[PDB]
């Protein structure tokens, strides 16, 4: 579709201002903005957007659903809480629709280990981010743990993440760091999320049937 | 500097819901802590920035943060709850405190209070002095008044007098001090404090002996 | 388990320099994003920042008041250095040492020291004349009885009262001191044990003046 | 006077961005004048870590002398120091990269393990810089540091990280779609600093052993 | 090591349909940075590029002749197929299998595969005559003699010969093919050999036009 | 798109230093990679992204690359760096070649050639054919020129020659066939291959019987 003054990213993270849209369900081509405001509200980079650019030109059937819902999936952490001034909703702190900030519950952040079987019968696109605190404190204060990791993996996709803790120069108030990934699954393939802290969990997937050819406008 | 404001006092109805407000420009982007000082004590931080609980601190407190204005909740609001709140934030490198804001909690219920009296030890008779001790403790609200008594006639001379404070069982405690020679102490046949709180009266007598 | 402790109560004459020191523990200084700071509380008044030092040794201070604070760290043992050049009487209050977290969180302050009290004053100061309170059993208390210790007529504030070395803290009761028309303050210290307890143990008042530095140590016995 | 830059900021000047000249060096300075976000600064792209406390450190300063701590032909003989060029740090149409930096690279098909230390005997505390590469695919990871499973380590008196690099296509910036991350500390004298790396580390080529002042801002 | 295999030397008719295998090992096409090309070079012209796949299945194509090429991974086998449809006699050359590596370094080949022989003709296969060459020591240096093989009247190219199944590669010499006016292929392989093996020695040149399906293998036994 | 311009050769003397030059609007911005490819067989990388050298590459190949024109450079040339070598880069995600350069080297030293001349084989006789082989070997320069002979009169027609070809030792070979019928074969008291290189001559003589 055309999605006025946002980006891919933006839409497809799900930014305060893109905003939860009921959108279409198919497309050839995306008419984009040269240089949107509202991409990723916290500061990072993300990887592959190219890749993830040119799956996304064409797609004949798309359906947004909530592969992780937000209320029972975090029993053992806090999933009420990751809200943040760099990515604002009219007055007040917010994050992304589709992403979850997930933070320790009291003085524990238990190991997380959560999976998912795509049962869509369509390959689904699914999308984390791992935090990268700008200081020793806001690591003790999110996960509790010093020494984390993120493993995230499936039969097509097999990578292990290690947070560094640095302050990076300040933009959009944060000296801390998020980068943002993404794989597809597979029908019947199934992703497998390992982590101890710095996990940005998703919150909604997309199942998804691309098309061939196409780009970006 | 940046302007954070709170109110002075807010009163809340026992076990009800108290909302202490600290307002700022644009506060909503900003990450505002909340800090809770008891009488008597150092401040504990209760809410840092804008929703998040530390441990220990018990449920009902809550908080948050939108527009102009940060706001601590503090649900089912105890006696124990009777304390000063300041918002705090770090911004532009400083830290910013608000002007505070004492809760009080109404419709506490009533306590009687306990008078304990000494008489002059033997060594400060020995001392040349003499002092009576008139100790007052958990009694609610906190005002209450104080006649000493030699023999039936009212002294009103060499009397200190506290100002009750909140105790840890969140009651009041007091104490008065009656200052006499040691020939006033055994030229009269008793001496005695009278405390009267809430309409009744408490009265303790020691004698020369 | 974090500990943060300040440097005993002051007594400060107008024009001089106040200086304390606090000593912390469970954590590092060096660790990224952490910060010890002297936050004040006067009588009324709301709370007052002073001075903050971060893990790269970077000093920030209450703009008002910066000629006059001087915030530094120990290079040896993990203390904290805070100097107030020429103290007024408003200077007075209770003077909290705590750890600063920072990060994109906020910049919040856990825990806090217990606090110091600083007085600024040009009275000098006076060791207080301890009296014991005999036993009782008469006002309050069952099967026990009720004896105290009588601190009297000192100056400045605190004095710091305990019972048998802190063995006994169990149903102690020190009450707030009374500022008297002399100037100086008394207050009494009493505490509950078993009627049957007197005569076959002792009970000792610790009373500890530390700006005078005196320390007495009254023993209470029943007057027989 | 005191300093002045011009084209580029601090960061360019310091790391010895090829568009900014890096000797007009005054041994003294109270304040700094530059243009902040600059087009001439961190050529490769990255992010420069703990930057904005590096620029208080630099704002005033009674001594100031740039010295080789690592002389770029001796210090690396097992290490290929003459390949480490990229087109994000362009010179005179040719790649070129900082002035004050090497970028490391294996000789032949082997990267052994890498141990350089500095003792600081220069009377004053020493400015070190280094920097660490992510490359953008593990082809490249192999091509240039051979090794796949790398890690680099900078430790000292009164500093100690382990750098783990994050092999990522970030999106391309400067024509590169990998990043490079810049660190900086100081060596009080007497102290040594050590390097212990097995891939992915940029080291030093020339640092600044330097006194500060107190106070003094950018303008 | 890595690997490259191309699949078979072919002989396309014109408007055909040419399909090339590579098979690769020594390293995975799912690594970050690691692709797959075929490159060819016509007889008097320079390389030309054809297509490429890479990591994330990502496919290329030389613009020029896009409508003909396609380029796949064929799961689980570890090989890549290329598709060139309307093969005319231009498309004639040598096709080569490469690994490119991506990544800041800017996208080079290494390494590449020993190609495929790919003859586009109307022309009808032919496999080859396989006669022996007796040993002659008319122009060897020693005692060694010079035996051979003429590989005649084939189409197209190219025959592989090997003597005694590959276990004789020193002082193996063959010549470059003949293009006969008949428009048929010829070539001679020869080996210079010790003359005291000659009559004790089995000498055996193996032929294979693969073209033509045929593999013909030929004893050179001296003349008595 | 982006166009990449090569000579179309490049000549040195043994021992010199040989520079063949890719052209390029602003090329010195971008990653060039040189390959070599030998007389009939694959290329292989020699210098990547710029001035980089894989490993078993001999030291005295090296690059340079500024402005528009990005160069290889070989010094001390062998017989053995003779070949073609093409530039090539990554521009508008597109694979890019140049049209090559073909590097000839020069002042090489003349080697004669070894000429091996067979009869037909009893065995091809019986097939009703006859071809006489005449294998030629190990010459430099690659310019021969192969006349038959039958007895001592011209052999026109049922001639077939090759184009010398560069060997590993880096001479040249060539191979020349005379066809015959088993009927002419034995009607001629002998044949000869005669081969001229370079202003000498080798002739060899082969007679029919058992
Ligand atoms: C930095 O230190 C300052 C003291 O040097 C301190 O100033 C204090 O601020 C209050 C206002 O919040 C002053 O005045 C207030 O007096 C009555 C006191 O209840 C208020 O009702 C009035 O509104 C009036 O504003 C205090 O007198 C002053 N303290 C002094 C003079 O000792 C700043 O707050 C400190 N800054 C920070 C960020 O903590
Ligand atoms: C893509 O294929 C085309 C052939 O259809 C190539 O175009 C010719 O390439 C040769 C080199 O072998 C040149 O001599 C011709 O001049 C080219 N003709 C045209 C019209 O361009 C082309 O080079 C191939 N692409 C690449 C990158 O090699
Ligand atoms: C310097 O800036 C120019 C543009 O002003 C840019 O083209 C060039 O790449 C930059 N070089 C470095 C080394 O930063």
């Amino acid at each position: 579709l055309h999605l006025g003054k946002c980006n891919i990213a933006g839409w497809i993270l799900g930014n305060p201002e893109c905003e939860s849209l009921s959108t279409a369900s198919s497309w050839s081509y995306i008419v984009e903005t040269p240089s949107s405001d509202n991409g990723t509200c916290y500061p990072g980079d993300f990887i592959d957007y190219e890749e993830l650019r040119e799956q996304l030109s064409s797609v004949s059937s798309f359906e947004r659903f909530e592969i992780f819902p937000k209320t029972s999936s975090w029993p053992n952490h806090d999933s009420n809480k990751g809200v943040t001034a760099a990515c604002p909703h009219a007055g007040a702190k917010s994050f992304y629709k589709n992403l979850i900030w997930l933070v320790k519950k009291g003085n524990s952040y238990p190991k997380l280990s959560k999976s998912y079987i795509n049962d869509k019968g369509k390959e689904v696109l699914v999308l984390w981010g791992i935090h990268h605190p700008s200081t020793s404190a806001d690591q003790q204060s999110l996960y509790q743990n010093a020494d984390t990791y993120v493993f995230v993996g499936s039969s097509r996709y097999s990578k292990k993440f290690k947070p560094e803790i640095a302050i990076r120069p300040k933009v959009r108030d944060q000296e801390g760091r998020m980068n943002y990934y993404w794989t597809l699954v597979e029908p019947g393939d199934k992703i497998t999320f390992e982590a101890t802290g710095n996990l940005v969990v998703p919150r909604y997937a997309f199942a998804m049937e691309r098309n061939a050819g196409s780009g970006i406008i | 500097s940046y302007e954070l404001t709170q109110p002075l006092s807010v009163s809340v109805a026992l076990g009800q819901t108290a909302r202490i407000t600290c307002g700022g420009n644009n506060i909503g982007i900003k990450n505002v802590h909340w800090y809770q000082q008891r009488p008597g004590q150092a401040p504990v931080l209760v809410i840092y920035t804008d929703i998040n609980r530390p441990s220990g601190i018990p449920e009902r407190f809550s908080g948050s943060n939108s527009g102009n204005t940060a706001t601590l909740i503090i649900s089912k609001a105890q006696a124990g709850d009777e304390a000063d709140y300041f918002c705090q934030v770090w911004d532009s490198n400083t830290v910013v405190f608000g002007g505070g804001t004492k809760l009080t909690v109404l419709s506490q219920p009533k306590a009687a209070p306990s008078v304990t009296l000494f008489p002059p030890s033997s060594e400060e008779l020995q001392a040349n002095k003499a002092t009576l001790v008139c100790l007052i403790s958990d009694f609610y609200p906190g005002a209450v008044t104080v006649a000493w008594k030699a023999d039936s006639s009212p002294v009103k001379a060499g009397v200190e007098t506290t100002t009750p404070s909140k105790q840890s069982n969140n009651k009041y405690a007091a104490s008065s001090y009656l200052s006499l020679t040691p020939e006033q102490w055994k030229s009269h046949k008793s001496y005695s404090c009278q405390v009267t709180h809430e309409g009744s009266t408490v009265e303790k007598t020691v004698a020369p002996t | 388990q974090v500990t943060l402790r300040e440097s005993g109560p002051a007594l400060v004459k107008p024009t001089q320099t106040l200086t304390l020191t606090c000593t912390f523990s469970g954590f590092s200084l060096s660790t990224s994003g952490m910060c010890l700071t002297w936050i004040r509380r006067p009588p009324g008044k709301a709370l007052e920042w002073l001075a903050l030092i971060d893990w790269d040794d970077n000093k920030y201070y209450n703009t008002s008041l910066r000629t006059r604070l001087t915030i530094s760290k120990d290079t040896s043992k993990n203390q904290v250095v805070l100097k107030v050049t020429d103290m007024d009487p408003v200077d007075t209050g209770t003077y909290y040492c705590a750890r600063m977290l920072y990060g994109d969180l906020g910049g919040r302050f856990d825990p806090w020291g217990q606090g110091t009290l600083v007085t600024v004053s040009s009275a000098s100061t006076k060791g207080p004349s301890v009296f014991p309170l005999a036993p009782s059993s008469k006002s309050t208390s069952g099967g026990t009885a009720a004896l105290g210790c009588l601190v009297k007529d000192y100056f400045p504030e605190p004095v710091t009262v305990s019972w048998n070395s802190g063995a006994l803290t169990s149903g102690v009761h020190t009450f707030p001191a009374v500022l008297q028309s002399s100037g100086l303050y008394s207050l009494s210290s009493v505490v509950t044990v078993p009627s049957s307890s007197l005569g076959t143990q002792t009970y000792i008042c610790n009373v500890n003046h530390k700006p005078s530095n005196t320390k007495v140590d009254k023993k209470v016995e029943p007057k027989s």
